[PDB]
């Protein structure tokens, strides 16, 4: 994530995904500041324990099985579920099960709105945050 | 290797030269600061393998001041561009010449040993490192700020 | 050009043999000095059971010691309590009082004489060259009876485990200076005890707080010595990992320069042969 | 008069103002003790916990019913609930009793506490059991002690200490039970 | 190595079997084709291997496959020159390998 | 020793050497792994210092002067006198009177029996361990 | 200095410089031999620390500007003042300005007699030690 | 490396070799002090790794 | 042989530098310990006074 | 560097599991039974998966 750039298709990005992945690569930026010296190098500070237990959630969010591409309107809801904090209760072992339970249990009408409007409208994130609090995340 | 640290523009300060960097051309006050910036950046490069294989705990207390100052100015050589604002989001900063010589006097003399290292990252002037050092400590106090509730909007 | 990277590989390869041998040296020293720490933990318990534990006392004179290491490959131990020295000293000195800063271990005499030089009266070293004994800790405590303060702050690293090292402060209140006054609870807490000694209580408490100073100074530099061997065991594991990542990266740098070298002089031979053939 | 309550939880109030929040609070030796003196208990009958200590070895931490300590005004026994006592001990025999058996450590001095919660603490510097002592070397050193007379009374402060330690060691084994 | 494939290809294409094929030191197949290329006056590639290194190896390894009539499975002993995995002889060989069995002392 | 290979191996060596030098290369391989500990002062837990003194006297058992080769039955005895624990664990001031003292004081009958059989039989090490303990070196 | 050699050595330099630069080439070698031992900070027995203070005061002596060459009589006086005393209590940050006291405030007729003689005569070694205490260096 | 320490003649004491370094030629007393110097100089070259 | 067996640990280390025989290092340690016993007097009766 | 004594409960069950996993990776071969006595075993994939 530190070396891979695209400065031409950044203007040609799906809005809404552009809204929520500006937070995703900003949180993964400070996650790479806690890279391999969490306590492996000298010590632990336990104040940036939150970003170590969130950058590991954004890492597990972006893992993906082979031959299963996701539509873009279902990707940005899985990042809205992760970057806003709807999966902080979920342990890191069951996030690939959590976001697969996010897209299945959130009603499919919200994916038609986000695809057609092309952005997370202020009418939509109210119903998105309403639909994201009534999903049964595994474990916890 | 400078670009992999995130420092942009990724200019090597110990490989870039100019015939103008001469005290009889740019003035002795601008020249002495540039040779002082290159002095502690070379001294940080001489310690680069001791800090690697042994850490910063083995250095002297006069050399840990050399490391902390040089880690500050190599963030302070970084600058956001007006043509990079499209893909980085941060607006560009045009820094005047006198604001650069005065800003790099302060980190060499020790006027900004109070500020953290990341406050110097991607700011224009020495005014903007003080205004970013506040924003880094308003924001860690903003964890205790408020609990935002969105109520009574469904029929608005 | 190609030999400079070859013998620099020879530098980092056996530095990774030095720091891996030093880690087991520091681990063998940690194992045999662990049982002495558990035995010395017993005698410090009856004195905080009797005299209590009063860190934030109001004194006019205070001798603060900082128990550091002697050899300085520990990696963050002696610097951490010098942070904890001034975090404790400046907390308890705002009354315009006298302060004497002592250091056990010569890594503090290089670290405390530049941050607190106007209040540094003593430097003790070589306390871990053979072993830590109670008579050695008694003579160190005897030089803290030359100055006669009202408190004795003892900064050291308590050996919690082989991973964690809690920095611990411990105070010893002088008998007729501050110890008799800080136990007053509608009368005294010490008046419940019946003194079965030779002379009066002002001489029993003078013999007890010198005993309490010498016991907790024997335990401090023994706790700090076991924390020295166990933080060196972790600082040298981080050195074999750093000199194995440096060696693994420089091996690939040599292998690219090896492959470029055979390609370069071979092109020089074909270009000289195609000019003739 | 208690208008200045110094303490471990009261060290943290001034430490949260002048010392920064970058460091955690420094530990105190009271945080490592499970047993105190002012909170009563630990007796529950005819037993009481006895902690016999040298700087180099924890010799006992069990519960006994009779401890005989050599105080400077003479030997005295400690039952289950003794009076709270800070007793300075001379060279003599600390004698433990858990029942019908007894262990006889000869100590060189050092204090002995009895606490208001019934716990007791014996704090010596060198405690040798009498099977580790041989009497052939004892009064040959007293023959070197009570014969030399230096009028420097720092040396006969040590020689007086040498006399009463060796002479109490002779009767420690010559008066065997 | 092409003589060994031809006996393996009869058992694959005519007998219709699952043939095993053992190429002892596939690097010495590469090294011998590098010597033939050097004796024919061809200009060597990177570090000194043949310019046809990917196609002389690839001409061998593409005949080892499973067809509709049978199969040929190849277990090739691999030597790595100077223990350099980025050397062009193992790096070209590793692009054809479907598994790896490391025998350790 | 670590870089010298023999692909024929022990299948073409002396059987009186094969049972004695089979452990010689194993104690020498342990000595190479702890060879950094040899330059230390703080001694470790005596399982490695047992390697470090036995291994350092095993390399001295392989030193040899030029233009004087040794017969094979005199080499397997001199390695038997160092692998079986008959080593010079006295203070090593006395090297010159104790290195050659094995093959010069042990009687020459055991070299005839070891050469003719080609193997240290159970009826031969009973005298080899008997002859190794009666080494004089009377100059000390 | 460790790599730059000259074939002539003596008999091709100033005779006055040859007295004072012999104890500079020598004493800068002791500065480089301890710079590989400056990561620990033990600085035992006042030897590796005294030459680290004087050898650092000799490299700052040789620093000079561009397009401003110095006459040899003013060079053999400036390095006279560093290998000998007269600069022992000067900080290593302002020796480059300290020679402007040594060149200008020292009476400039000591340069004319040093240029005409060629060597530092003992009649002039007295005045070079006398007039180097009459100058006030601004290092404080 | 010998010359940069100021030692002249800058002869590498280990890398230098002669056919006369033989106890049958120069005697076993000249030979053993020559091998003794090369032993202590090779031991110093292997100790300078851990001294730094 | 004396430096190897240990006869000349009595001498300082850099006394062996740029000498000839073993009787020259042994007399360079005489000169080296005279001249460090110099530089003790700094008051007067030196060359820097003008009236001589 | 520390020992088998201070290993945790969840860190010495995996030691006792991996020690017998790596024993069960071994197998006797039919081509080696002519000079080792023990006969060889052909292990199916269904018995290898459930066996591990």
């Amino acid at each position: 994530v530190g070396l891979s750039v695209s400065r031409v298709g950044s203007a040609a990005q799906f809005p809404g995904m552009k809204q929520v992945a500006g937070t995703l690569k900003l949180e993964l930026a400070q996650y790479r500041e806690v890279a391999a010296f969490a306590q492996f190098g000298s010590d632990l500070d336990a104040a940036t324990q939150y970003v170590l237990e969130r950058g590991a959630r954004l890492t597990e969010m972006l893992k993906q099985k082979q031959f299963a591409p996701i539509p873009i309107e279902r990707q940005t809801v899985a990042v809205y579920a992760a970057t806003k904090g709807f999966l902080d209760k979920v342990r890191v072992q069951d996030i690939v099960a959590a976001e697969e339970a996010v897209i299945s249990q959130v009603n499919p009408a919200v994916f038609k709105i986000l695809k057609a409007n092309g952005k997370i409208t202020p009418a939509l994130d109210a119903h998105l945050k309403a639909e994201l609090r009534k999903v049964k995340l595994p474990g916890a | 290797s400078i670009a992999e640290l995130g420092i942009y523009p990724a200019v090597d300060p110990l490989d870039s030269t100019s015939r103008m960097l001469n005290p009889n051309v740019i003035g002795a006050e601008h020249y002495n600061v540039a040779r002082g910036v290159q002095k502690v950046l070379q001294d940080y490069k001489n310690l680069q393998d001791i800090i690697a294989i042994l850490g910063m705990d083995e250095l002297s207390e006069e050399d840990k001041l050399t490391v902390a100052r040089a880690r500050k100015i190599q963030r302070f050589l970084s600058q956001p561009f007006q043509v990079a604002e499209v893909f980085t989001g941060t607006p560009g900063k045009y820094v005047d010449l006198a604001d650069t010589i005065s800003g790099f006097q302060g980190v060499l003399t020790g006027k900004y040993d109070d500020l953290p290292e990341m406050a110097f990252y991607m700011v224009g002037d020495i005014k903007e490192v003080k205004e970013k050092a506040d924003k880094m400590a308003k924001d860690i106090a903003s964890r205790k700020e408020a609990d935002n509730k969105k109520v009574s909007e469904e029929l608005k | 050009s190609n030999q400079a990277v070859k013998q620099r590989i020879r530098a980092i390869k056996n530095i990774g043999k030095i720091t891996k041998a030093m880690k087991m040296v520091a681990a063998s020293k940690m194992k045999n000095a662990q049982i002495a720490v558990e035995q010395s933990r017993g005698l410090v318990d009856p004195f905080v059971r009797l005299f209590g534990d009063f860190p934030a006392v109001n004194s006019n004179k205070s001798v603060v010691v900082a128990v550091t290491s002697d050899k300085g490959l520990c990696g963050g131990l002696n610097s951490n309590i010098t942070k904890y020295t001034r975090a404790t000293l400046a907390t308890t000195e705002s009354e315009g009082k006298d302060v004497v800063v002592v250091s056990i271990g010569d890594k503090g005499r290089s670290q405390l004489t530049r941050i607190e030089s106007q209040r540094y009266q003593l430097a003790i070293a070589d306390t871990y060259k053979v072993r830590v004994t109670f008579g050695q800790a008694s003579l160190i405590v005897e030089e803290l009876i030359k100055h006669n303060p009202q408190s004795y702050q003892i900064l050291f690293n308590k050996f919690r485990s082989a991973i964690s090292f809690k920095p611990t402060v411990a105070t010893i209140l002088s008998p007729d200076l501050l110890e008799k006054q800080l136990e007053d609870v509608t009368g005294n807490s010490l008046d419940a005890y019946d003194i079965e000694a030779s002379h009066e209580r002002s001489d029993v408490l003078r013999d007890l707080t010198e005993f309490h100073l010498g016991v907790t100074l024997y335990n401090a530099m023994l706790e700090n010595n076991c924390s020295e061997h166990a933080s060196r065991m972790s600082a040298m594991e981080n050195s074999t990992k750093s000199a194995g990542e440096m060696l693994g990266k420089l091996t690939l740098d040599y292998n690219r320069k090896r492959q470029a070298t055979i390609t370069t002089e071979l092109i020089e031979i074909i270009a000289g042969a195609s000019a003739l053939m | 008069e208690a208008a200045a309550p110094a303490g471990p939880k009261e060290f943290t109030e001034v430490w949260n103002k002048k010392a920064p929040s970058t460091l955690i609070v420094p530990e105190f030796p009271s945080n490592y003790t499970a047993v105190k003196a002012v909170g009563e208990g630990q007796v529950h009958g005819d037993a009481f916990p006895v902690n016999f200590y040298t700087p180099h070895s924890i010799l006992s931490q069990a519960q006994k019913d009779t401890v005989v300590l050599p105080g400077v005004d003479g030997y005295f026994g400690v039952k289950a609930s003794h009076v709270p006592t800070i007793a300075q001990l001379k060279p003599g025999v600390v004698e433990l009793h858990s029942g019908a058996e007894s262990e006889k450590f000869f100590v060189s001095g050092g204090f002995a506490f009895v606490h208001p919660n019934g716990v007791t603490d014996i704090c010596v510097l060198e405690a040798a059991t009498l099977d580790q002592v041989d009497p052939a070397a004892v009064k040959s050193a007293l023959a070197a002690a009570s014969a030399a007379q230096p009028t420097d009374e720092f040396e006969q402060a040590a020689n007086r200490a040498a006399i009463e330690l060796y002479s109490a060691l002779e009767s420690a084994v010559e008066a065997k039970a | 190595a092409l003589t060994g494939l031809t006996v393996a290809e009869y058992f694959r294409d005519i007998e219709g079997q699952d043939v095993l094929l053992f190429v002892d030191n596939i690097f010495r197949f590469t090294q011998a084709n590098s010597e033939v290329s050097a004796l024919l006056g061809r200009i060597p590639s990177a570090v000194g291997y043949q310019p046809t290194l990917a196609t002389d190896l690839g001409g061998l390894q593409e005949r080892i496959t499973t067809t509709t009539k049978g199969s040929i499975t190849s277990v090739q002993a691999v030597y790595v020159p100077a223990d350099d995995l980025t050397d062009p002889a193992p790096a070209t060989t590793f692009a054809h390998l479907d598994a790896t069995t490391v025998l350790s002392r």
